[PDB]
Protein backbone atom coordinates (compact mmCIF):
# COMPACT_ATOMS: atom_id res chain seq x y z
CA UNK A 1 0.00 0.00 0.00
CA UNK A 2 2.38 3.24 -1.34
CA UNK A 3 -0.42 5.67 0.57
CA UNK A 4 -0.04 3.64 3.65
CA UNK A 5 -0.13 6.73 6.00
CA UNK A 6 -1.60 9.16 3.87
CA UNK A 7 -5.29 10.47 5.35
CA UNK A 8 -7.14 12.74 2.41
CA UNK A 9 -9.73 15.03 2.16
CA UNK A 10 -11.30 17.58 -0.51
CA UNK A 11 -12.06 20.57 -1.33
CA UNK A 12 -14.28 22.29 -4.45
CA UNK A 13 -13.83 18.89 -6.49
CA UNK A 14 -16.85 17.80 -8.27
CA UNK A 15 -18.64 14.57 -6.92
CA UNK A 16 -17.59 12.37 -9.38
CA UNK A 17 -13.76 13.12 -9.53
CA UNK A 18 -14.69 12.69 -5.66
CA UNK A 19 -15.63 9.63 -5.74
CA UNK A 20 -12.92 8.47 -7.81
CA UNK A 21 -10.43 9.91 -6.03
CA UNK A 22 -11.75 8.54 -2.63
CA UNK A 23 -11.70 5.32 -4.01
CA UNK A 24 -8.69 5.46 -5.64
CA UNK A 25 -6.92 6.84 -2.83
CA UNK A 26 -8.21 4.28 -0.82
CA UNK A 27 -7.42 1.34 -3.16
CA UNK A 28 -3.86 2.71 -2.92
CA UNK A 29 -3.97 2.32 1.07
CA UNK A 30 -4.93 6.08 1.96
CA UNK A 31 -7.64 6.73 4.35
CA UNK A 32 -10.22 9.27 2.92
CA UNK A 33 -11.86 12.45 5.03
CA UNK A 34 -15.37 13.67 3.76
CA UNK A 35 -14.61 16.29 7.03
CA UNK A 36 -11.49 18.61 7.60
CA UNK A 37 -10.35 16.13 10.32
CA UNK A 38 -6.67 16.80 12.45
CA UNK A 39 -5.43 13.50 10.94
CA UNK A 40 -5.64 14.52 7.10
CA UNK A 41 -2.01 14.99 5.60
CA UNK A 42 -3.23 16.46 2.40
CA UNK A 43 -5.44 18.41 1.10
CA UNK A 44 -6.87 17.61 -2.90
CA UNK A 45 -8.03 21.07 -4.09
CA UNK A 46 -9.98 22.77 -6.95
CA UNK A 47 -10.00 25.99 -6.13
CA UNK A 48 -8.27 28.27 -2.98
CA UNK A 49 -11.70 30.14 -1.90
CA UNK A 50 -13.09 27.23 0.09
CA UNK A 51 -13.25 27.12 4.14
CA UNK A 52 -11.10 23.93 4.14
CA UNK A 53 -8.93 25.58 2.07
CA UNK A 54 -8.66 28.76 3.85
CA UNK A 55 -8.20 26.71 7.57
CA UNK A 56 -5.26 24.89 5.51
CA UNK A 57 -3.12 27.67 4.50
CA UNK A 58 -4.35 29.66 7.96
CA UNK A 59 -3.75 26.69 10.82
CA UNK A 60 -2.63 23.71 8.92
CA UNK A 61 0.11 24.55 6.89
CA UNK A 62 2.13 20.68 7.52
CA UNK A 63 -1.07 19.62 5.42
CA UNK A 64 0.16 19.59 1.40
CA UNK A 65 -2.54 20.79 -1.09
CA UNK A 66 -2.90 18.74 -4.09
CA UNK A 67 -4.44 19.23 -7.55
CA UNK A 68 -7.15 16.65 -8.61
CA UNK A 69 -4.82 15.13 -10.66
CA UNK A 70 -2.33 13.83 -8.28
CA UNK A 71 -4.19 10.11 -7.30
CA UNK A 72 -5.85 9.52 -10.75
CA UNK A 73 -1.86 9.52 -12.00
CA UNK A 74 -0.55 7.70 -9.45
CA UNK A 75 -3.42 5.25 -9.01
CA UNK A 76 -2.85 4.43 -13.05
CA UNK A 77 1.23 4.35 -12.78
CA UNK A 78 0.74 2.13 -9.86
CA UNK A 79 -2.08 -0.19 -11.68
CA UNK A 80 0.25 -0.61 -14.76
CA UNK A 81 3.10 -2.23 -12.63
CA UNK A 82 5.51 0.81 -13.43
CA UNK A 83 7.78 1.10 -9.59
CA UNK A 84 6.39 4.20 -7.77
CA UNK A 85 9.33 6.64 -6.25
CA UNK A 86 9.53 6.89 -2.81
CA UNK A 87 7.87 10.60 -3.20
CA UNK A 88 4.80 9.18 -5.45
CA UNK A 89 5.15 11.91 -8.06
CA UNK A 90 3.01 14.33 -4.78
CA UNK A 91 6.08 17.46 -5.43
CA UNK A 92 4.86 17.06 -9.21
CA UNK A 93 1.15 17.37 -8.28
CA UNK A 94 1.19 20.76 -5.62
CA UNK A 95 -1.53 22.86 -6.37
CA UNK A 96 -0.10 25.55 -8.20
CA UNK A 97 0.59 28.44 -5.34
CA UNK A 98 -1.66 31.40 -7.19
CA UNK A 99 -3.65 28.39 -9.07
CA UNK A 100 -6.98 30.11 -10.08
CA UNK A 101 -5.86 33.75 -9.50
CA UNK A 102 -6.35 36.27 -11.31
CA UNK A 103 -4.55 39.27 -10.34
CA UNK A 104 -4.68 42.84 -11.22
CA UNK A 105 -2.39 46.12 -10.44
CA UNK A 106 -3.08 50.13 -9.86
CA UNK A 107 -0.87 52.45 -8.57
CA UNK A 108 2.41 50.64 -8.63
CA UNK A 109 5.45 52.10 -11.05
CA UNK A 110 7.75 50.55 -13.18
CA UNK A 111 9.49 47.95 -13.23
CA UNK A 112 7.94 46.86 -10.27
CA UNK A 113 4.81 45.59 -12.63
CA UNK A 114 6.57 43.33 -14.89
CA UNK A 115 8.37 42.04 -11.72
CA UNK A 116 4.65 41.19 -10.46
CA UNK A 117 3.52 39.99 -13.50
CA UNK A 118 6.49 37.68 -13.48
CA UNK A 119 5.93 36.38 -10.19
CA UNK A 120 2.37 35.94 -10.97
CA UNK A 121 2.93 33.74 -13.73
CA UNK A 122 6.08 31.53 -12.21
CA UNK A 123 3.38 30.59 -9.81
CA UNK A 124 1.12 29.53 -11.23
CA UNK A 125 -1.82 32.20 -11.29
CA UNK A 126 -2.77 34.78 -14.39
CA UNK A 127 -1.69 38.27 -15.09
CA UNK A 128 -4.50 40.52 -15.96
CA UNK A 129 -3.60 44.09 -17.53
CA UNK A 130 -6.87 45.22 -17.00
CA UNK A 131 -9.02 45.16 -14.42
CA UNK A 132 -12.25 42.30 -15.09
CA UNK A 133 -15.06 41.00 -12.99
CA UNK A 134 -13.09 37.72 -13.11
CA UNK A 135 -10.26 39.46 -11.27
CA UNK A 136 -9.71 37.58 -7.52
CA UNK A 137 -7.12 40.41 -6.61
CA UNK A 138 -6.22 43.85 -7.20
CA UNK A 139 -2.90 44.67 -5.70
CA UNK A 140 -3.05 48.30 -5.32
CA UNK A 141 -0.24 51.03 -4.09
CA UNK A 142 -3.28 53.43 -2.85
CA UNK A 143 -6.89 53.06 -2.46
CA UNK A 144 -7.55 55.34 -5.14
CA UNK A 145 -8.18 55.60 -8.60
CA UNK A 146 -10.53 53.78 -11.25
CA UNK A 147 -9.37 50.63 -11.22
CA UNK A 148 -9.52 50.92 -7.54
CA UNK A 149 -13.49 51.85 -7.44
CA UNK A 150 -14.03 49.43 -9.77
CA UNK A 151 -12.73 46.67 -7.65
CA UNK A 152 -15.07 48.18 -4.56
CA UNK A 153 -18.21 48.28 -7.17
CA UNK A 154 -17.21 44.31 -8.40
CA UNK A 155 -16.41 42.91 -4.72
CA UNK A 156 -13.16 41.90 -6.13
CA UNK A 157 -10.07 41.45 -3.03
CA UNK A 158 -7.90 44.55 -2.51
CA UNK A 159 -4.68 43.71 -1.27
CA UNK A 160 -0.97 45.58 -0.51
CA UNK A 161 1.61 43.43 -2.23
CA UNK A 162 2.72 41.74 0.72
CA UNK A 163 -0.44 39.21 -0.21
CA UNK A 164 1.44 38.18 -3.30
CA UNK A 165 5.16 38.04 -1.53
CA UNK A 166 3.73 35.85 1.81
CA UNK A 167 1.49 33.76 -0.52
CA UNK A 168 4.67 32.67 -2.59
CA UNK A 169 6.24 32.18 0.32
CA UNK A 170 3.60 29.85 1.77
CA UNK A 171 2.88 28.03 -1.74
CA UNK A 172 -0.84 28.97 -0.54
CA UNK A 173 -2.96 31.64 -1.75
CA UNK A 174 -3.40 33.16 1.78
CA UNK A 175 -6.73 35.00 2.36
CA UNK A 176 -6.83 38.79 1.58
CA UNK A 177 -7.87 40.64 4.64
CA UNK A 178 -4.62 40.14 6.09
CA UNK A 179 -4.01 42.51 3.58
CA UNK A 180 -5.84 45.15 3.43
CA UNK A 181 -4.64 48.61 2.93
CA UNK A 182 -4.54 51.05 5.66
CA UNK B 1 -21.17 50.61 -17.36
CA UNK B 2 -17.67 49.31 -18.49
CA UNK B 3 -16.72 45.66 -19.54
CA UNK B 4 -13.12 46.08 -18.46
CA UNK B 5 -10.59 49.26 -16.56
CA UNK B 6 -7.90 49.54 -19.06
CA UNK B 7 -4.44 48.66 -18.21
CA UNK B 8 -2.93 52.20 -16.56
CA UNK B 9 -1.34 54.37 -19.37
Amino acid sequence: KPLKGFVICCTSIDLKQRTEISTKATKLGAAYRSDFTKDVTHLIAGDFDTPKYKFAAKSRPDIKIMSSEWIPVLYESWVQGEDLDDGLLVDKHFLPTLFKCRVCLTNIGQPERSRIENYVLKHGGTFCPDLTRDVTHLIAGTSSGRKYEYALKWKINVVCVEWLWQSIQRNAVLEPQYFQLD
Amino acid sequence: GVMTVPNTP
